[PDB]
């Protein structure tokens, strides 16, 4: 099957540089003209760069917006598409995708350009007070606060629980990401059967696991 | 540059009923060569975008029947026959005839489905956090629809408005309802000298607002 696998995304401090990779498989990725589209956090799509094929002499074309800063480059022996992107900007952040023509996207990387540091989460769960005891199902949750940059996955119980749980999008608040995540279990398993979130955010190369307990005294 | 323009913004549509979605440029998108570079996507929740329709009316492979793609020039239009609940998501158009080659602003398409009250159910903060300093309080608001709904915080009777953070999941994949995260932050000392915390749920599937509390010690 035709495959695009971006690679490169990160946190970039304003006026840095920074090199996005993508790996094309399962076409004849030298007869194609290669793209890059980026979509600024809850925004729309903003086509950023393209180059053409060998046969049409690799001529590249720019949005207004990075001409001058961005370079399109490929490398056809390896089926790898670039973006190097110089002097970057606050508003450059973005999820960048790879697109074949106008046909296939990759899965996309995000690139965060920014004067905040990484900052690893705080992980705290949610377990109910003193809440109502014949209650046929029990919500559980975990607090993920104050990281950067984005993004963390939850996970509960290794995966297992996957019925059940909402995962809430982060909101930045002051420089720094606040996320929840709950879960709905029956009143049968916990607290008998434990319930943990396993948080993790890559960024800050962070995997951390709460156990969900139930309120002490 | 073409300035690609798409209407409306969103829509709510019952599974079953049709949809219909506009498009138009700021020029013409007839190339030289005599073909117009119109195409129209899908972006389902946390995927990334695919390709529906090109060539203005051309269905990519594996892509339903149930999709049509019109036009010519400056106007185009999507339209779903019967929408599925698959079919949720922002569409957006793309053109590929002029550099640069510009999209739309998308068109966010909803399910509509029966109203439900949320289940409301509130958290005080963990030792972890109490320990570090804070102190958040939260609510979680499950399973409502539709998506607007106000909540309010109240300290022993007084309403707070600030230091409050608000998160929505996108439609449920099975459900199509929507699930609310409601996060009071205060130092650990404000917290510490009161103790009564209510989070106040007004949804318009009840006059009454859904009420949830807890005291510090009870
Ligand atoms: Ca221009
Ligand atoms: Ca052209």
């Amino acid at each position: 099957e035709v495959q695009l696998e971006e690679s490169g995304g990160r946190l970039v401090q304003p006026k840095g540089s920074l090199k996005l990779s993508c790996a094309a498989s399962g076409f004849s990725f030298n007869t194609n003209a290669m793209n890059w589209v980026r979509q600024a956090p809850g925004k729309g799509l903003e086509w950023v760069a393209r180059i053409r094929s060998k046969i049409n002499n690799y001529s590249t074309y720019y949005a207004d917006s990075v001409k001058d800063r961005f370079t399109i480059s490929r490398d056809d022996s390896q089926s790898m598409l670039y973006l190097q992107m110089n002097n970057l900007k606050t508003e450059d952040t973005a999820m960048y995708y790879c697109v074949r023509g106008t046909t296939y996207w990759g899965q996309g990387t995000l690139v965060t350009v920014s004067a905040a540091k990484t900052t690893p989460p705080s992980v705290y769960p949610l377990a109910p007070g003193s809440a109502a005891q014949t209650n046929s199902m029990v919500t559980l949750g975990c607090l993920v606060k104050g990281y950067f940059p984005e993004p963390v996955t939850v996970t509960w119980n290794s995966g297992s629980l996957s019925s059940g749980v909402h995962t809430f999008p982060a909101v930045l608040q002051s420089d720094l990401y606040t996320l929840s995540s709950s879960v709905t279990v029956p009143s049968s398993p916990r607290p008998s059967e434990t319930v943990t979130c396993n948080v993790a955010h890559p960024a800050s190369s962070t995997k951390v696991d709460k156990k969900i307990v139930p309120r002490d005294c | 540059d073409v300035v690609m323009t798409q209407t409306p913004l969103t829509l709510s549509v019952t599974i079953g009923q049709p949809a219909s979605i506009s498009c138009k440029s700021s020029q013409s998108l007839l190339d030289s060569d005599g073909k117009t570079y119109l195409n129209w996507l899908l972006q389902r929740p946390g995927q990334s975008p695919k390709r529906l329709i090109y060539l203005v009316s051309k269905l990519d492979s594996g892509v339903p029947d149930r999709f049509t793609g019109s036009g010519s020039g400056t106007d185009f239009t999507l339209k779903i026959s019967r929408v599925e609940a698959e079919d949720l998501g922002v569409y957006y158009c793309w053109q590929g005839s002029h550099f640069p080659y510009t999209f739309g602003g998308g068109t966010k398409l909803e399910i509509k489905r029966a109203d439900a009250a949320p289940t409301v159910s509130i958290f005080p903060p963990s030792s972890e956090q109490l320990t570090s300093g804070g102190a958040s309080v939260v609510c979680f608001l499950n399973n409502f629809y539709p998506k607007d709904i106000n909540v309010k915080w109240k300290i022993d009777g007084s309403e707070r408005q600030n230091g409050v953070l608000n998160s929505w999941t996108d439609q449920d994949s099975k459900d199509s309802t929507y699930s609310m995260s409601s996060t009071l932050t205060l130092t650990k000392d404000e917290y510490e000298r009161h103790n009564s915390y209510t989070c106040e749920a007004t949804h318009k599937t009840s006059t009454s607002p859904i009420v949830k509390s807890f005291n510090r010690n009870e």
